[PDB]
């Protein structure tokens, strides 16, 4: 019998992740931001001046050389500020954000869509639907109302 | 009539050497009339003429399983039916290699027996249904249709070497069509038949409640032939022979068979079933 | 009985040629491709050298005795020898000659790997 | 344990395939039966209801 | 809350994703994203010869595995 | 040769028919391939960081079987064929690796018939995504919910890696167990951070910071990153399915 | 129009055995599967037992009137009888004989279902 | 002519019974010349000849869509185009059941009218594409 | 040697033509897309006019010699005439004749730019 014809590669290797160095020098001026939805990215290592995230603990701000920290993202919106003073906002559905000491932010989410692609019109109808589900006493429907409200309330407040 | 093609080569030889004009495939042309003269002499004669008869089993050799040669078509035209033997099936294991899709008989029930009408009419239905499914490599091993079971066991029973006595043939086919032989596996379909016909189990294991119906006597053929199996006096005794045969088989013999793991014993059991396929 | 089963196996392999010639062995059931991998072995085993054709096959000729002809087919038919590859049956006589040839091929094939290791390390 | 291939021999599994049957028409036959049984299973329900 | 209800964090994220795909505007982006929320898959296990649906873990998110 | 000439007439016309039907497979396959090659431009970024957590040195097989009690394998197979040796090599690797303490939950119909016939009892079931809609994060989570039925120790996901249109090799994700991974996390976070295998990324600051993170959130961390791993496997195998079918179909033509 | 529509249907039916033999039934639209079933039902329905074939068929022949022969094809042509199974059309006359046969096959199916249950109850 | 395939059977009958030398399909040699004696009498005459014309629509029955037959081979070699009807389309509600690829008119446009050249020239550029698309698309 | 190189080129172009319709020209390497350009240039350069139809279609015909033709294809093969566009080789004869057409094309496009620039600048 043939001794192990196959030798499959470790699929993790094809990626090129950061090498977290404890730092023997200065900090960059701008964070290298990478943001990813399900499989495809929207931003691949783009220079960015600062970024503001929403969390369960609350809302946080990230600058160059920010402390290495990791925590859950709460389902809401996200704000990104590039070096040119402009801004770009993205609705998300949870995820994890990793900020490197070198200034390389890797964000992984299940969804990412700008605010421009959402209308308050269609958003308004789903609100009272979620409220009726929340008020309808049923463990299978109450939570659905609560969760849809969790993502809609920051949008209703952000568009306004 | 062993090969009639060889009777046509001779007529060709004669006619061509006597300077008759050839024809298709170098035959003279009136070689149809030849076999026509020969074969229309077969008949079942009127009672005015004695109620005599002569059956004819002409044989025609075939090349590469074609039915497009001249003499072959000339004879299929004449003969009532045909027993087409396919080398793909002879070579594929089964003997006699009858191909049922191409073999028919233009008389049918009127020829065969009262007791065989009701079984053959069931086998035609069963094989017509199995013909549509048997191409499928069996996937629903437990979800297999009953037709996929009965048909395959019947194909095992079709495997013979020598002739089978009428009493000894039906009782093997009745079990199939009525599903007594469904718990056994395909490969043991003939050993079953052997015991069903030559080693009466209930006579051996004491389960004798049947008054008469046993396969040892061999004189029930005439009662079966006259009364039929689907008759009040023979149906229940028949079932109360076969269900006991099945239970004794499934319990004492089948059980021991599936417990064999060695190669010596399995090769011994192997050759036994081939012998059962020949003698039965 | 053995010959009947050999002929039967090849009768099935021939029907599967019409698929293998078209789609491939990868589109056959596990049962089917086992029959394929076994019928190919039978067909390659049917081959053997003759003392007359030594000029052509470049091998000495074997004389397979009848009793030793059946046990080999029976082993090859009952799945008693499936670990052996297809090519060990080509141009031999008797399953003993196979197992010798299979040892030869295993040795040569592994030696290519140690050799390629040295050719890679020196490279 | 490798594969219990079907064969004429008893140790091998049971082969319910027939050489006379054609493989070309088998898929349509499978769809036909699987649909026909759905209609009969529903007809039982319709008669009961 | 939904935590002790028995559902997973991943079903939670997918519920949020479904809602986001609802409210967003009609266009090519929505054409892409409704695909990433629709449920069409199944599960099957092989009986002795037949196929059977392993219905112990449903695809829909409102239900709970048991 | 009347029967013979009609025989060959039938075969000839049957193959003239069969050719264009197979060509129809080809065109439909490219319609589904060009949609997915767009991923190639946008490839290899969602687990760029995730490796750093779930990656370790290449551990031998014979040792992990002794360490573990019930391993796990996830081969990702297809729903329709004419693909090639992807499904079959995926089976060959498992019989190459087969051992007592394994279990298989596959994906696709083609591991349904094959595995049960080769692996009788270890194989349990599969998952089937009719590809009318693209694959979702919730689907990979739905696969995690099946794997979580087992108290498995190491889950080797197996799939096909689209290196190019002409090469679709194998690739695996060796996922440790959560209760094993958390202990490895603490053990490695204590000592000094030295890479134990070439080509591996150092991860000491991460395994400290995750230690700062709460309990439920780290449970979600593991489940989330494993879901992304699963999803990348499914995506790579979809592209490899539609990339190997065109090859294994043009050879048929 | 009914006749030419059936001819037109069986043409497509041939074109779809040519595909189902290769791909499978799953590779066809629901609208296409529909005419597959209809042509498969018209092919079996246009069968008929004859009084002369009592020997071979084992069933009494049926005389089908022309007017009755159009309201039964045309019904099957526009999906008016798609709920009726396939084999109910096999070897019968008009449409009234069908529902008799289909009602039977429902009964003889319920028998095996409940007898399977009583087989489970006994053992 | 409805039809010439029977006319050739008649020439065969005559020639064989009068013991003329046979050939392929038992026809003589000058049975190509038989139809050339006939079809070439079709013409579009000159303005020195009244500008009259004799058109021909010879019918020839095929068998199992054979065109390798002797007479079909011959008449195709003679005729200034051809029309090819198909039973697989006649049954599928396509009547007249042409097969436009096998059907040819070497007289492409010189016959057509001013209003017809543009239209039919667009239809060629429509159907040649319709086949490349219709042939590759699925049934569904 | 020139002719055999053209046969190699156009053969490779047929293969790459089977790849472009599947993958896309961007899938091809930098070496391949160069011959994908030159093969198209060659095939367009085979297109020749005819003095026979000079009255019908209007364009002149070109009787091109043998040796001059080989130097032309050798230039297009050695890459020393690659900056010239594709359509300039369409329906011409001789490398000395296409360059007038290339200049004509450039002059025409420059006049269209000089027309558009001043027509847009005047307003």
């Amino acid at each position: 019998q043939d001794p192990r014809k196959f030798f499959p590669d470790n699929g993790f290797r094809f990626f090129d992740g950061p090498e977290d160095s404890f730092g023997d020098g200065n900090i960059p001026a701008q964070i290298i931001l990478t943001l990813t939805r399900q499989d495809e990215f929207i931003l691949k290592q783009e220079p960015v001046a600062a970024i503001t995230i929403r969390t369960n603990e609350g809302e946080m701000g990230v600058l160059a050389g920010h402390e290495y920290t990791v925590q859950q993202l709460a389902p809401g919106i996200l704000e990104v500020e590039y070096e040119g003073g402009k801004k770009d906002q993205y609705v998300i559905s949870g995820g994890f954000a990793h900020v490197n000491d070198t200034g390389v932010v890797d964000i992984n989410t299940v969804e990412a869509v700008p605010l421009e692609e959402i209308d308050h019109e269609k958003l308004a109808k789903a609100l009272e639907e979620a409220r009726a589900k929340s008020q309808s006493p049923d463990e299978a429907v109450r939570i659905q109302g609560e969760i849809a409200l969790e993502i809609f309330e920051p949008l209703e407040a952000a568009l306004h | 009539y062993d090969d009639l093609s060889k009777q046509a080569v001779s007529y060709r030889q004669i006619s061509l050497l006597l300077r008759r004009p050839p024809g298709r495939e170098a035959y003279p042309g009136d070689v149809f009339y030849l076999h026509s003269r020969l074969l229309e002499r077969s008949a079942m004669m009127s009672p005015q003429k004695g109620s005599g008869s002569l059956t004819s089993l002409p044989i025609v050799e075939t090349l590469s399983n074609d039915v497009t040669a001249y003499i072959v078509t000339n004879v299929i035209s004449i003969t009532d039916g045909q027993i087409y033997l396919d080398a793909k099936l002879f070579t594929g294991g089964q003997r006699p290699a009858v191909n049922i899709g191409l073999s028919v008989s233009r008389v049918g029930s009127s020829a065969q027996n009262k007791a065989m009408k009701k079984v053959g009419g069931a086998l035609k239905m069963l094989m017509g249904e199995y013909r549509k499914m048997a191409g499928e490599q069996t996937s629903g091993s437990q979800n297999v249709s009953p037709v996929m079971i009965r048909g395959a066991r019947c194909l095992q029973l079709f495997n013979q070497k020598g002739p089978s006595y009428f009493m000894d043939a039906i009782v093997a086919l009745y079990a199939v069509t009525n599903g007594y032989m469904d718990d056994v596996k395909l490969q043991y379909s003939k050993f079953y038949e052997f015991l069903l016909l030559n080693k009466d189990l209930p006579v051996l294991y004491g389960q004798v409640n049947n008054k008469y119906f046993y396969m040892y006597n061999k004189n029930l053929n005439y009662f079966i032939r006259y009364f039929g199996l689907n008759h009040e006096i023979l149906e229940p005794e028949l079932k109360k022979y076969i269900e006991i045969h099945t239970n004794l088989f499934l319990d004492n013999y089948q059980s021991r068979m599936n417990e064999l793991k060695s190669d010596e014993d399995l090769v011994q059991l192997k050759n036994l079933l081939y012998a059962c396929k020949r003698t039965v | 009985n053995v010959a009947m089963d050999i002929v039967e196996m090849l009768t099935k392999y021939k029907e599967l040629q019409d698929i293998i010639a078209v789609l491939g062995i990868d589109e056959l059931s596990e049962e089917d491709k086992l029959i394929v991998d076994r019928a190919r072995k039978v067909a390659k085993f049917m081959s053997q050298p003759f003392a007359v054709a030594e000029v052509f096959t470049g091998m000495k000729g074997y004389y397979v005795q009848l009793e030793d002809c059946v046990s080999d087919f029976g082993s090859l038919l009952m799945g008693q020898c499936d670990n052996i590859p297809e090519m060990a049956f080509y141009m031999v006589g008797g399953l003993d000659s196979v197992k010798e040839k299979a040892a030869k091929m295993a040795a040569e094939a592994a030696a290519m790997r140690e050799r390629a290791r040295k050719a890679a390390e020196a490279k | 344990n490798k594969v219990k291939v079907p064969g004429r021999k008893p140790q091998d599994e049971e082969d319910l395939t027939w050489a006379e049957a054609d493989r070309k028409l088998t898929p349509e036959e499978r769809y036909a039966r699987d649909k026909q049984m759905a209609l009969l299973d529903k007809m039982t329900s319709q008669v009961e209801e | 809350s939904w935590r002790d209800a028995g559902i997973s964090y991943l079903r939670y994220l997918s519920i949020v994703t479904r809602c986001i795909h609802e409210v967003q505007k009609e266009g090519p982006l929505l054409t892409k994203n409704v695909r990433f929320s629709t449920i069409g898959w199944k599960s099957l296990y092989l009986d002795h010869g037949a196929t059977k649906e392993y219905t112990a873990i449903p695809a829909e998110l409102e239900k709970i595995p048991e | 040769g009347g029967g013979t000439i009609r025989f060959w007439r039938e075969k000839l016309e049957g193959y003239k028919k069969y050719h264009q039907i197979v060509k129809t497979i080809k065109m439909v396959t490219l319609a589904k391939y060009r949609q997915t090659v767009v991923r190639t431009r946008v490839r290899d970024q969602t687990l760029r960081y995730t490796r750093k957590a779930l990656d370790a040195k290449t551990q031998d097989d014979q040792e992990v079987i002794e360490k573990s009690e019930c391993l796990l394998y996830v081969p990702i197979t297809t729903n329709r064929g004419s693909c090639g040796a992807l499904n079959t090599n995926m089976v060959r690797y498992l019989q190459e690796v087969e051992n007592p303490k394994m279990t298989i939950i596959s994906v696709g119909k083609k591991a349904l018939d094959a595995m049960t016939k080769v692996f009788q009892d270890t194989y349990r079931r599969t998952i089937l995504n009719d590809m009318k809609q693209a694959m979702s994060f919730q689907f990979a989570a739905y696969v995690l919910e099946h794997m979580n039925t087992v108290p498995w120790d190491r889950a080797q996901i197996v799939y096909n890696r689209y290196h190019g249109a002409a090469s679709q090799k194998l690739a695996i994700f060796n996922l440790p167990k959560f209760e094993d991974w958390k202990q490895k996390l603490e053990e490695d976070s204590a000592g000094d951070g030295k890479i134990e295998e070439d080509g591996l990324l150092q991860s000491l600051p991460m395994k400290t910071a995750l230690g700062e993170l709460e309990e439920t959130a780290v449970e979600d961390f593991y489940n989330f990153h494993s879901c992304l791993a699963v999803l990348n496997a499914v995506s790579e195998n979809e592209l490899s399915e539609y990339a190997a079918r065109i090859v294994a179909v043009e050879n048929q033509l």
